[PDB]
RNA sequence: UCGGAUCGCAGUCUGCAACUCGACUGCGUGAAGCUGGAAUCGCUAGUAAUCGCGGAUCAGCAUGCCGCGGUGAAUACGUUCC
RNA sequence: GCGGGGUGGAGCAGUUCGGUAGCUCGUCGGGCUCAUAACCCGAAGGUCGCAGGUUCAAAUCCUGCCCCCGCAA
RNA sequence: UGGUGGCGAUAGCGAAGAGGUCACACCCGUUCCCAUACCGAACACGGAAGUUAAGCUCUUCAGCGCCGAUGGUAGUCGGGGGUUUCCCCCUGUGAGAGUAGGACGCCGCCAA
RNA sequence: UGGGGCGGUCGCCUCCUAAAAGGUAACGGAGGCGCCCAAAGGUUCCCUCAGAAUGGUUGGAAAUCAUUCGCAGAGUGUAAAGGCACAAGGGAGCUUGACUGCGAGACCUACAAGUCGAGCAGGGACGAAAGUCGGGCUUAGUGAUCCGGUGGUUCCGCAUGGA
RNA sequence: AGUCUUGGAGGUAGAGCACUGAUUGGACUAGGGGCCGGUUACCGAAUUCAGUCAAACUCCGAAUGCCAAUGACU
């Protein structure tokens, strides 16, 4: 894969040298990436959850698994067990291969499109950036779709620090708002 | 930020379960298996004086292969371990598997062990 | 006025029936308890309502089980 | 709504065990494996009608 | 509508296999409640029916505004009902001006 | 009057009242009290009219610190009943005073000022007491 | 492709001046409305109904008012009843 | 402390057994009339004392809280 | 060093370091056994490209936690006394809290 | 039964009173029970919970994710107490041991009852094996005898065979 | 059976705040209401520091009493 070849041999070698650490072990990479749809209106439509899972299958390439609710809440009617919300996680080459395609295609197709924010790291080098709209991915075909879903996309790194994360998302390619 | 536990941390844990319900005693050993990424080693150990009775791995002069991390050398490191016991008059032995799933390879070190004539 | 108090259960007997150091028959009761205030140790079985006994002829003997739990035994005695 | 259940023995069709079922979570006559002293084996008891 | 109907949580868990010839009406009778609709076609409706049932029908579909089409050989229902006819004779379908009980 | 605003017990036991107060023997807060002598209940009733007398005194000047609270509470049957057929209703709210223990604190006054606007709360209390100051 | 309200935009004319508060035009927008409960009105022939035209007031502004013609009916048995 | 009541404006059901919030009168708007009444035609008016739970669904079942009425007091 | 045991965390947390030729790991793949409510993350099966960064092992530290006296005191057994909701004295016993201090593991077996 | 009456109570489980074994009364202080589960049982394997901070489309104090801290601050069908994180809490595969005959020996106990039980035999479930399994984390969820109903039966059958 | 010696089961007195409740003062406080979204020493959740308290609270925990064992003396 493109970013996953680029990686090995142009990013970390460079990574070591900026930060200058002791061991290629201690080069911050992306461990995994896990896309979450928060299906919140499973409590009142009950095919919500096959939107979220159809998406995520073409979003991702990978099945999701049906993520439920742990507690009962009264403000959403919601009870304990109900299926509420999807989820995938990537790792290895499928994480490359979908954040390839969603560095160089569907961040661009956001509308009105700015960067992605610079504070959205946790403060332990994870980055995570919210979708609100299923267009700007090209899987997704306008005519099936029906409801505009959003979703959202952690990033987890083994980089410490959010400084030595960002360091690692820009050179992957990842659109800073500047 | 991403810590990894140790999957060592995590067999133990596993192995401790197993050893609730089984343990070595001097009549009827426990023969222990350890499976490292390269080599793999079982002791025959009696729990109440804690003292091994036999033992065999893939660092001993007997074994010659290259590739020791395998299946073909875990029969071969059952096997040894299993003639030994015999030798010191260890018939019926109780199987610890380590914490590791019975597959692969431990299974493949038992099935060396039942055949060289231990009891279990 | 007229109380809505006045009830309790029959007190069920529970604690230690056997004292350390005592000889006992295989099968005695050794302690009665709610959950496991005491461990069953060596040759000493836990019934179905959390009951130790003793699964052997021998001598008891409470123990110290770790830091914050005990437990009985029975060791058989030397013939 | 909760009743008690006699299990026959589908061979020999001894009752030779009593239960109970909640009869709307099991409204049909239930079967289960057990021995049976009469025929000294373990066999399909069914729930008496 | 389904419990208004005499239909409670005990029948509607059901296969409607287990319904009654009358049980399953009032539940086809339901999926036409929860259309938005505007003609209604009632093809022997008195068949399966019992009588509170027959009677609250026969109270609403002369209030109903819309049209309605019906077939029925109770003569009694669709005298009450219908104020024309389509008379299927000799293969040929006449309209008639007038009620069942007049057409006869 | 102070009382808890919930409690676990509606009833509770009279209990007894031996030893010297477990803590709170010592003033802490301010810079003079007033300490029990002797042991004895003391009602959210004589606390509210010791702190009028002592605070009225000291015209809404220093800071008062009551250092006991009225938590047990105690019952009392109907008049005129005869014994048994349950435990009373509760009445009222107490503190339980050993001796040793330190009822009020001043600070924000003269010592003289101070001697006698516990002097005058004292005379409202069922129990002996003596001033003490901090050390 | 009925209906044209409302609203956005851009214009014309009058006038010192179209914000409150004008008429008209173009583009776009495209509402209620499927013949109307109780009840109630006009009309006996070139009338009703319907179609346009003109005039007074008036710089500008009418679905109103006052006139003009075009097309052009149904019905009156009768006085029981209001 | 011991019982009973809180449903459009008034008087009352429905509550046990969960399934479209109702009956009588009244109020409001429009007719008839010279005008008012009667009469005729429409409409509004309570989310069932209040606040939370349970349930697909609560006037109804549960939890607390506030009023009204009887006694004792 | 690695495995595997016993012993109350005096065995732990936290901080600062140091090590890997062999051994333990991280690490590199998913054809096969096996696998994930999805994911080779884990569990499996294979390999040896490079890393002591983490785990692990070895050091130093009393910062948190843990262990813990002696003395005193509360309580209390037995025997008395009084001003008796309680209090005092005598024989014996004796905490909790506080504290001196201990302690950054002690003892096995097998293999390399 | 602090006269009797009213009211309340009557059997069983849990706690406090109860005075550190057990037991212990009062019309003393608090509550529960007259079930529930065909999995919420057995076994094999795997597994951690609540909460908070930060980051995130709808999203809001609070739905779903992601990291860090985090001994149980959760959960354990059902009261309370005693237990439980080699889980007794959560998940998955196969199954019916929620077995038959029993039972050394103990607890409790006026009696009648109640409770625990290794181990043995029969025939099975799960597991590679060891092994575990005679319901459920433990302790309530119940009623003598007489008299009737039903099923089985190498028993009896009023001279004999039946009935 | 009494006493001495040894072992053990247990959670009371006392004490303690580590959990559960109650509670005082200070600090910090999210909000809440009353004022023109900005503030009041206006109700104030929660957090923290110190300080009380408990038959049905416990990180602790006796004296006695209780159950046994081995001798000795009686
Ligand atoms: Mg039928
Ligand atoms: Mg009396
Ligand atoms: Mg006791
Ligand atoms: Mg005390
Ligand atoms: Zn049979």
């Amino acid at each position: 894969n493109r970013l996953k070849e680029k990686y090995n041999k142009e990013i970390a070698p460079a990574l070591m040298t900026k930060f200058n650490y002791d061991s290629v072990m201690q080069v911050p990479k992306i461990e995994k990436i896990v896309i979450n749809m928060g299906v919140g209106d499973a409590v009142q439509n009950a095919k919500a959850i096959d939107s979220a899972v159809e998406e995520l299958t073409f979003i991702a390439g990978q099945k999701p698994v049906v993520t439920r609710a742990k507690k009962s809440i009264a403000g959403f009617r919601l009870r304990e067990g109900m299926p509420i919300g999807a989820k995938v996680t990537l790792r290895g080459e499928r994480m490359y291969d979908f954040l390839d395609k969603l560095i160089s295609v569907s961040l661009p197709r956001v509308r009105d499109f700015r960067g992605v924010s610079k504070k959205s790291f946790d403060g332990r080098g994870n980055y995570t950036l919210g979708i609100k709209e299923q267009l700007i991915f090209p899987e997704i075909d306008y005519d099936k779709v029906t409801k505009v879903r959003g979703m959202d996309i952690v990033i987890v790194t083994t980089a410490n620090t959010d400084e030595e994360a960002r360091e690692l998302l820009t050179q992957v390619g990842m659109p800073f708002q500047k | 930020m991403i810590t990894k536990t140790s999957k060592n941390a995590a067999r133990l844990k596993r192995h401790a379960r197993v050893r609730a319900k089984l343990s070595g005693t001097a009549e009827r050993p426990r023969l222990n298996v350890f499976r490292s990424n390269k080599h793999i080693y079982a002791q025959i150990i009696d729990d109440v004086n804690g003292v091994t009775l036999a033992s065999a791995s893939t660092l001993d002069k007997d074994l010659n292969v290259e590739s020791t991390g395998d299946t073909s050398a875990a029969t071969k490191v059952g096997e040894l371990v299993a003639k030994r016991a015999a030798e010191k008059g260890i018939s019926d032995v109780v199987f610890d598997r380590g914490g590791y799933l019975y597959h692969g390879r431990v299974k493949a070190l038992a099935d060396a062990a039942r055949e060289a004539g231990l009891k279990f | 006025g007229s109380t809505k108090n006045g009830r309790d259960s029959e007190a069920k007997r529970l604690g230690a029936k056997r004292a350390d150091g005592q000889f006992v028959t295989g099968g005695s009761i050794l302690y009665r308890q709610r959950g496991t205030k005491i461990y069953p140790g060596e040759n000493v079985g836990r019934g179905g309502d959390d009951t130790l006994f003793a699964k052997i002829d021998g001598t008891v003997k409470f123990e110290r089980f770790g830091r914050d739990r005990k437990k009985v035994s029975v060791y058989p005695v030397a013939q | 709504m909760r009743v008690n259940i006699t299990l026959a023995c589908t061979e020999c069709g001894e009752r030779n065990y009593i239960s109970k079922k909640n009869k709307r979570n099991n409204p049909d006559r239930v079967e289960f494996k057990k021995y049976c002293p009469r025929d000294k084996k373990s066999t399909l008891h069914r729930e008496t009608k | 509508l389904l419990a208004n109907l005499g239909l409670k949580e005990q029948l509607i868990t059901k296969p409607i296999g287990t319904l009654s010839l009358g049980e399953r009406t009032r539940v086809k009778l339901v999926d036409m409640l929860m259309k938005e609709y505007d003609v209604l076609i009632l093809d022997q409706p008195t068949n399966h029916l019992d009588l509170p049932s027959r009677e609250q029908l026969e109270q609403t579909l002369s209030e109903f505004t819309g049209t309605i089409i019906t077939v029925s050989h109770d003569h009694y229902f669709l005298n009450k009902l219908c104020d024309r006819l389509l008379v299927f004779e000799n293969q040929q379908i006449k309209r008639f001006e007038m009620k069942p009980q007049e057409y006869l | 009057m102070l009382l808890p605003k919930r409690v676990k017990y509606r009833r509770e036991h009279r209990g007894k009242m031996r030893g010297r107060a477990k803590g709170g023997t010592e003033v802490h807060f301010g810079e003079f009290g007033i300490q029990a002598l002797e042991a004895s209940w003391i009602t959210n009733r004589q606390i509210e009219a010791a702190r009028i007398a002592m605070t009225r005194y000291m015209k809404r000047g220093g800071k008062v610190w009551i250092k006991i609270f009225p938590s047990k509470p105690y019952t009392a049957k109907p008049l005129e009943v005869r014994m048994g057929s349950g435990k009373g209703a509760p009445e009222g709210w107490v503190a339980v005073v050993k001796p040793g223990k330190v009822l009020f604190e001043i600070s924000g006054v003269s010592e003289e000022v101070a001697r006698e606007a516990l002097r005058l709360a004292s005379h409202k209390l069922p129990i002996k007491t003596k001033f003490v100051k901090r050390e």
